[PDB]
């Protein structure tokens, strides 16, 4: 079988930046190889077949190039639209193989977390669940760190965490934490506390509830 | 225009079988080699089978074959992978795909999970805040198998400040959340709902984001 | 098998910024026999250790390598401002990566030098309406976009190297300026090695 390399996992440009894609195949491939476009909705469409060639659809920006094992892509002039994961595919010899993908993150300037914090819902009370559930949504960069407080004392286990990928129009990162305990033990507090700490402050976005003031 | 749609994905036993279809059309269906490429959940694409035009002959990786049967109806433009003998190394996302030198044109695929878990139901509670020209509600999707479930906001309406968080395996069930921002001025004036989707289990069911009735 | 560091051994070794990138995969390495042909004079690493990374097991390794004085150490920091690490060589902050200041002994003798060093001291885009200059910082991993225009050797110290864009790249123009430093009795180099991890494979192992 023909490996596929891609010499990166992950690359990050400026709109406008020329940006370019690596590849490399385990032995002659002689110029058989295909690159692929995926948008976060996880819509795969070709964008260069053998090596240099532009498929039909897709903008001039779009090129190709290299030769033997060592292959390219490229990006001139980037746009919104091209945040996506983008993978090399070698044609030469059974079986097809694919590169494992770099993706692609579109620099924003630096955006502080929209912070929202909800109680459980009287349905989940009912059937004896307590979770809490705290958004952090549209920030960049991607990094953020979540601490959760519970009457004041920081609670580790019973979270779960979620993060969304580059929003494909406004290219920042979203994110949803959330604390799960039971009805029992959720009953036996008052204030429950979200701390997200991002580099856009030194002080962290803190958004909390009561139980009884509701 | 090039259209490929594949139905027939859904949730396995492990040893047990499934045949996948994918619709082709806006082209000679019998003039073009077609294959199948899956994605993975590690996001990892594999070619997985490819069928002449004819087809007079099929072409496996070793890793799929003697199990997958591609098949082809050139009189009713629709492209099969019958699976069996099915394994936990193959569920992912299966792309229906027209070939040649290339994979030039993709169908939005269809998933697979094979799996000896159970079929389980979603429960949906309602996100509102607690007691700004824009607030952002949400729903809590607990307690579902398999994936996928669809998660719209006043069915399809609002999709401008809408953004599904991916789902979270845990104990053989899925949990994700959905949140969705409007003005300040439509909330609670206007009526906002999520509405979750899960047709593995043929559930569907609406919730309203009612504002905390906290007394 | 066997991952070849030959490349680096034979020829004249580039400049910083096109600094050359061997990438391993599927092989077996010995990073400690390569080091040792050379006299290494630093060797930092970030998010790993030295002894670490001459042991570890990867799905990939990248060998960037380079002419480098081992006077401008400094700006091999990310912390500086620098030019070096702004428009020349930025590598990736979120795998493990190593930098390492080495000088070819008088025993390593198929190593060519160069006649001197150079590195670009300003990268910018000056846009259509010729008055907003655009400094254009290397992104990790990535050439400058001034590799095109500048020259695989800088001619002159304070050498400006221009191009005029396309309105597809959106007009207006690429502008670079090289600096240049008197080379050594012997040649210094620079060595950038990243790694990274992944689904398989077992690829790049240190040989036994
Ligand atoms: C090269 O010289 C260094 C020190 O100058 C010495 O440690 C090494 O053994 C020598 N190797 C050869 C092959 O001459």
């Amino acid at each position: 079988d023909i490996q596929m390399t891609q010499t990166t996992s992950s690359l990050s440009a400026s709109l406008g930046d020329r940006v370019t894609i690596s590849c490399r195949a385990s032995q002659d491939i002689s110029n058989y190889l295909n690159w692929y476009q995926q948008k976060p909705d996880g819509t795969v469409k070709l964008l260069i077949y053998y090596t240099s060639r532009l498929h039909s659809g897709v903008p001039s920006r779009f090129s190709g190039s290299g030769s033997g094992t060592d292959y390219s892509l490229t990006i001139s002039n980037l746009e919104q639209e091209d945040i996506a994961t983008y993978f090399c595919q070698q044609g030469n010899t059974l079986p097809r193989t694919f590169g494992g993908g770099t993706k692609l993150e579109i620099k924003r300037a630096d955006a502080a977390p929209t912070v929202s914090i909800f109680p459980p819902s009287s349905e989940q009370l009912t059937s004896g669940g307590a979770s809490v559930v705290c958004f952090l949504n549209n920030f960049y960069p991607k990094d953020i760190n979540v601490k959760w407080k519970i009457d004041g004392s920081e609670r580790q286990n019973g979270v779960l965490n979620s993060w969304t990928d580059q929003d494909s129009k406004d290219s920042t990162y979203s994110m949803s934490s959330t604390l799960t305990l039971t009805k029992d033990e959720y009953e036996r507090h008052n204030s429950y506390t979200c701390e997200a700490t991002h580099k856009t402050s030194t002080s962290p976005i803190v958004k909390s509830f009561n139980r009884n003031e509701c | 225009d090039v259209k490929l749609v594949e139905s027939g994905g859904g949730l396995v036993k492990p040893g047990g079988s499934l045949k996948l279809s994918c619709a082709a059309s806006g082209f000679t269906f019998s003039s073009y080699t077609m294959s199948w490429v899956r994605q993975t959940p590690e996001k990892r694409l594999e070619w997985v089978a490819t069928i002449s035009s004819g087809g007079s002959y099929t072409y496996y990786p070793d890793s799929v074959k003697g199990r997958f049967t591609i098949s082809r109806d050139n009189a009713k433009n629709t492209l099969y992978l019958q699976m069996s003998s099915l394994k936990s190394e193959d569920t992912a996302m299966y792309y229906c795909t027209r070939d040649g030198n290339d994979y030039d044109y993709w169908g939005q695929g269809t998933t697979l999970t094979v799996s000896s878990a159970k079929t389980t139901p979603p429960s949906v509670y309602p996100l509102a805040p607690g007691s700004n020209s824009m607030v952002t509600l949400g729903c809590l999707v607990k307690g579902y198998f398999p994936e996928p479930v669809t998660v719209t906001w006043n069915s399809g309406s609002l999709s401008s400040g809408v953004h599904t968080f991916p789902a979270v395996l845990q104990s053989d069930l899925y949990t994700l959340s959905s949140s969705v921002t409007v003005p300040s001025s439509t909330w609670p004036s206007e009526t906002v709902t999520c509405n979750v989707a899960h047709p593995a289990s043929s559930t569907k069911v609406d919730k309203k984001i009612v504002p905390r009735d906290c007394g | 098998v066997e991952c070849d560091f030959s490349p680096l051994l034979s020829g004249t070794p580039p400049q910083v910024y096109n600094f050359k990138r061997l990438v391993f995969t599927n092989c077996n390495y010995n990073l400690t026999k390569l080091l040792s042909l050379f006299s290494v004079n630093d060797f930092t690493c970030s998010q790993i250790s030295p002894a670490a990374i001459a042991s570890n097991c990867y799905s990939s390794l990248i060998l960037d390598y380079f002419s480098y004085p081992l006077s401008m150490k400094s700006d091999l920091s990310v912390s500086s401002a620098g030019p070096i690490s702004q428009f020349n060589y930025k590598q990736s902050f979120s795998n493990p990566t190593c930098l390492i200041l080495a000088t070819v002994p008088h025993n390593l003798t198929t190593i060519t030098k160069p006649l001197k060093y150079s590195y670009i001291n300003k990268c910018s885009r000056l846009l259509s309406d010729d008055r907003t200059e655009v400094p254009q910082l290397v992104n990790a991993n990535q050439y400058s976009p001034c590799v095109s225009i500048v020259p695989s050797t800088v001619w002159e110290d304070g050498d400006y190297y221009r191009k005029q864009l396309s309105p597809l790249e959106g007009g207006g123009w690429l502008v670079a300026s090289g600096s240049t430093v008197a080379m050594t009795e012997q040649l210094q180099m620079g060595f950038g090695i990243t790694v990274q991890y992944g689904t398989d494979t077992n690829s790049v192992c240190p040989k036994l």
